[PDB]
C-alpha cells in the first residue's frame, strides 16, 4: 500500500 | 527540457513514488548464504505544477543505512551527502535502477528435512519463516518442492494455505495468500515412489519460493522527495507525498 511521505 | 513542457497545472499537486525490488537468493542446506542480491528500481508518477525542482533523498551514507553496489539514473538527474536532483517529467518516469549485495534482508528463511524411507518412500517437511516486523504482511507466498522423476503419487499436510501435487511439473506447489512478519509455517509430504535404476541416485533440486512483500529487500528507505517551483505559488509542504515499497522474489532457492 502507498504510505505519505512528510 | 526534451522531457517535460512547460505549461503543466494541476490543482492537486501530488506525486507516487515506487520502489521495486527484486530479491534473490542461493541457500545451501547448511545455512549459508552462497549467494544473495537485489536488483530495484525506484518508478515516479508526479502530477506536479509547473517545472519542479526536485530532490530525492534515501539512506545512502553506506538507525538506517545502506550500501549500493552500483547503479543508473534517468536523463533528468543532475548526477553530482550527495543527493539525486531532478525536474521530472510527467506521469511515470523509472528516476532510477540500482543492485545491492550487503546486509540484505531475506525476508524467508526455508527449512527443508528430507528423509529416505527403504526405496517406497519420501518424507519431507518444509518450514518457511517470515523474517520481517509483524506488522507488514507477505503476499502471493509459493513454496515449491521437486519430486523425483519415479513418483508414484504424492500425500502432503499443511495447515496454512493450499498446496498441489502437480505430476506435468514434477514438483508440489503450496501457495499461501498471506503472512505477516515473524511468523513459522510447515508442510509435510510423504512422496511415494515406483521401483527405478538403483545406480542413478536423484539430484535434489532446490526448494524455491516466490513471495511479494511491503518493504524493500535492500533497506532502502526513502526520505524525502523535496519540490521547488521558484516561479508558480506552491511550496515543498502543499504537494500530497506517496511512497510505496513492492519486493518482490527473484530466483530465490535453498539447497535441500
Amino acid at each position: 500500500f502507498y504510505r505519505a511521505l512528510m | 527540457i526534451g522531457w517535460r513542457r512547460e505549461g503543466i497545472k494541476y490543482r492537486r499537486n501530488e506525486l507516487f513514488l515506487d520502489v521495486l525490488e527484486s530479491v534473490n537468493l542461493l541457500m545451501s542446506p547448511q545455512g549459508q548464504v552462497l549467494s544473495a542480491h537485489v536488483s530495484g528500481r525506484v518508478v515516479m508518477k508526479s502530477y506536479l505544477s509547473g517545472m519542479p525542482e526536485c530532490k530525492f533523498g534515501m539512506n545512502d551514507k553506506i538507525k538506517q543505512s545502506i550500501a549500493i553496489d552500483d547503479c543508473t539514473f534517468h536523463q533528468c538527474v543532475r548526477l553530482s551527502e550527495r543527493s539525486i536532483s531532478f525536474i521530472p517529467p510527467d506521469g511515470e518516469f523509472e528516476l532510477m535502477r540500482y543492485r545491492t549485495t550487503k546486509d540484505i534482508i531475506l525476508p524467508f528463511r526455508v527449512i527443508p528435512l528430507v528423509r529416505e524411507v527403504g526405496r517406497t518412500k519420501l518424507e519431507v517437511k518444509v518450514v518457511i519463516k517470515s523474517n520481517f516486523k509483524p506488522s507488514l504482511l507477505a503476499q502471493k507466498i509459493e513454496v515449491r518442492i521437486p519430486t523425483p522423476l519415479n513418483t508414484s503419487g504424492v500425500q502432503v499436510i499443511c495447515m496454512k494455505g493450499k498446496a498441489k501435487y502437480k505430476a506435468s511439473e514434477n514438483a508440489i506447489v503450496w501457495k499461501i495468500k498471506r503472512m505477516a512478519g515473524m511468523k513459522e509455517s510447515q508442510i509435510s509430504a510423504e512422496i511415494e515412489l515406483l521401483p527405478t535404476n538403483d545406480k542413478k541416485k536423484w539430484a535434489r533440486p532446490p526448494i524455491s519460493m516466490n513471495f511479494e512483500v511491503p518493504f524493500a529487500p535492500s533497506g532502502l528507505k526513502v526520505r524525502y522527495l523535496k519540490v521547488f517551483e521558484p516561479k508558480l505559488n506552491y511550496s515543498d509542504h502543499d504537494v500530497i507525498k506517496w511512497v510505496r515499497y513492492i519486493g518482490r522474489s527473484g530466483i530465490y532457492e535453498t539447497r535441500c
